[PDB]
RNA sequence: CAUCCGGUCGAUCCUGCCGGAGCGCGACGCUCUCCCCAAGGACGAAGCCAUGCAUGCCCGCUCACCGGACGCGGCGGAC
RNA sequence: GUCGCGGCGCGCCGAGGGCCCGACGCCUGGCGGAGAAUCAGGGUUCGACUCCGGAGAGCGGGCCUGCGAGACGGCCCGCACAUCCAAGGACGGCAGCAGGCGCGGAACUUGCCCAAUGCGCGGCGCGCGAGGCAGCGACGGGGAGCGCGCGAGCGAGGCGGGCCCACAGCCCCCGCCGCGGAGCCGAGGGCAAGCUGGUGCCAGCAGCCGCGGUAAUUCCAGCUCGGCGAGCGUCGCGCGGCGCUGCUGCAGUUGAAACGCCCGUAGUUGGCCCCCCGCCGCCACGAGGAAACGGGAGCGCUCCAGGCAGGCCCGUUGGAC
């Protein structure tokens, strides 16, 4: 047929599935380690950073803001969930930043936004929006 | 209902002074339990001693 | 203009639901023993 | 190390794969009001139970009739079953075993057989009492509902002397 | 213990991927009536360390003090 | 020379050895196995950590003692750090138990004891941060509950007495009095669960499709309802989904994809035929070789997770395989 089938061609196959496995793209991210060093997170379920600057078919403007990460020094750009969340964070502030559903991929009609904002001076971000805490310290 | 345990005879007063566990003795009425000492002044004890040299008594 | 721009009725106060095995008991009968048409308006109506 | 390490553990029950299907949250609230279950992990427990019986049998009935290991494990399996009383007695060959229901599980339910009894009102009501151990196993008293008798047991299952 | 579902069109059949549905390992958030078992600074810092403890025992050798100190000697410290 | 064979080292001689059945070189967020996660079958990923084996004690070297060490809670040197100094000098190695700083998304008391298991030295014992007990502990696993019915009863909890304990707890038992407390997500579809008031492509929701520009079934609130439940939700990774890595089991006219054609080595595959001999593969059985984990026989820790037990007249009680 057109793959080799005889008793002894067991070399030829484990060679073909190993050259041609790597023709997967989720593969290829996976195992492959240029993601591993690009990803900012460095493989981390979240980070900790400091903010700098906040910022802003559907036409509408969503609040974000500018963070660098303490780990690794670089900038990237994290969102900030809930309605009128944004007066919580104050420019110069330490944030612990998250990311979205999707591993990498941008969610939703945000363009090129792929972190969450959760806990803004050591407060969880949604329970300061139902107020079972409070940012009096801050 | 029901509640079951272990014995022991012994043949006379002094093998059983002989073959006990202290602390056995001690919750018996049989002997005085002497005031404990915490092992650590012990071993600070110990080790003091071992810091001096020839006649180490006095400490 | 301010952000949250966008951002009250007394509570009903009423006896708690059971809880454990009973809150399970009442949905038994809720459904088969005592009369229902799940949510509509006619049915909330029927209870005022 | 610690000796506590070499402890072994396990899970007890299977969670379906689907979880919102109307026939079987239908099912599933009917058997809870029959048996009057407390929570939906004692169904989850019970179909474990059934699952390995069921595994147990089909192993061991892929094999000839005349085979030593067939004969040793289905003899060990339906001695289980005729005393933990899941089987009828009459019944002694091995397909019988793939027909089970965890109806007959739940039926074996200290509550279950103190209320054929006629010994309490309701299952609930059994339920109460058993949490105030009034009940009493032969000699012994049993404040666990799910307490699971066996058929030479049933006829020495009575009230607790010391209740009141 | 052999399961699929929504999205390209004015409608239809495919390829093809995106997303959902389950389990397990960790971290974060809210919350927590009673009992039993139970892991616990490993995660490109094998980075830096106040303070205390973690290895002793005794047959041989007593003109020490009132035979017990100490010391020499022996075994162990490579588990 | 070594305990000892050996290019292990030295002198002489000759030239060889390895490689597409993948040498050499480079990289690894590389300790290995017994095993763990997942689940028709076939498989994929991981394997710091309990048992075994290996390596190390800041980096690199050297050595004495001793049967046994290239030892580091043994010594010497260089390098990098660190401490006291009455300035001439002396001195250290927590990847041991607690504890502290730094780092990070992430991780406990500077507690008591040798009573049990063992080791060392020994006659009626000493020592052991091995180990055991307690404390913090929503990693996680297992069992009960916030009622039943027309009156009673029962817990949690409190106060005393036992039992246990090296001493204290805790469990369990006996008396008197007696707090019953549910949250987290969601209601357009996938996917089970619907009425009022605000706002007006703004604010916001939304993993995907999508909603919002005057009834908004989707935002913000109240009512009602649904799922799991002492737990629920969010983020990242692995398996499954996926017959989208296909040995079982994909596709190649037009969707992505048959080299422009021929010869040809390595490689892979090769018609039929002899009844009994030899060899290779193959099937079955067997010997030998750690347990733990997994499966599995038996046993009512009140059940269960578990563990190897218990009553009596016990297979020689058992711990089979
Ligand atoms: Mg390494
Ligand atoms: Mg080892
Ligand atoms: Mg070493
Ligand atoms: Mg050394
Ligand atoms: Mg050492
Ligand atoms: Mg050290
Ligand atoms: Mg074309
Ligand atoms: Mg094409």
């Amino acid at each position: 047929m057109s793959k080799t089938s005889g008793l002894y061609t067991a070399r030829k196959l484990r060679t073909v599935r190993r050259v041609n496995r790597w023709a997967d793209k989720k593969y290829r991210k996976a195992h492959l380690g240029t993601w591993l060093k690009a990803n900012p997170l460095e493989g981390a379920c979240m980070a900790r950073g400091i903010v700098t600057q906040k910022i802003g078919p559907n036409s509408a403007v969503r609040k974000a803001v500018r963070v660098q990460l303490t780990k690794n020094s670089k900038k990237i750009t994290a969102f900030v969930p809930r309605d009128g969340s944004i007066t919580y964070i104050d420019n110069n502030d330490e944030v612990l930043v998250a990311g979205f559903g999707r591993a990498g991929r941008a969610v939703g009609d945000i363009p090129g936004c792929r972190f969450k904002v959760i806990k803004v001076a050591g407060i969880g971000l949604l329970a300061l929006f139902l107020r079972k805490r409070e940012k009096r310290a801050r | 209902g029901h509640t079951v345990g272990f014995c022991n005879a012994y043949q006379n007063m002094d093998a059983l002074m002989k073959y006990e566990p202290g602390f056995r003795k001690i919750r018996c009425g049989l002997i005085e339990a002497p005031k404990p000492v915490s092992r650590k002044q012990l071993k600070n004890l110990k080790n003091r001693r071992l810091k001096k040299r020839g006649t180490e008594k006095a400490t | 203009t301010s952000a949250g721009k966008v951002r009250k009725k007394e509570k009903k106060e009423k006896p708690r639901p059971p809880r454990g095995r009973a809150y399970k008991r009442l949905l038994y009968n809720k459904n088969f023993v005592d009369d229902t048409r799940l949510g509509p308006n006619n049915l909330l109506i029927r209870q005022k | 190390p610690r000796i506590s390490r070499h402890r072994n553990s396990s899970k007890t029950y299977s969670t379906p794969k689907k979880p919102f299907t109307k026939p079987r949250l239908d099912a599933e609230l009917k058997l809870c009001g029959e048996y009057g279950l407390k929570c939906k992990r004692e169904i989850y427990r019970a179909r474990y139970m059934l699952a390995k019986i069921r595994r147990t049998a089909r192993n061991l009935l892929t094999l000839d009739e005349n085979d030593i290991k067939r004969r040793f494990e289905g003899a060990a399996l339906l001695r289980r079953l005729h005393m933990l009383g899941i089987l009828d007695e009459e019944k002694d060959q091995l397909d019988y075993v793939l027909g089970l229901r965890i109806e007959d599980i739940f039926k074996r339910r200290l509550q279950s057989v103190i209320v054929e009894s006629k010994l309490a009102k309701s299952v609930h009501h059994a339920r109460n009492m058993i949490k105030a151990r009034h009940i009493s196993v032969g000699g012994q008293i049993v404040n666990i509902p799910s307490y699971m008798v066996r058929i030479s047991n049933t006829s020495r299952v009575a009230i607790a002397d010391t209740s009141s």
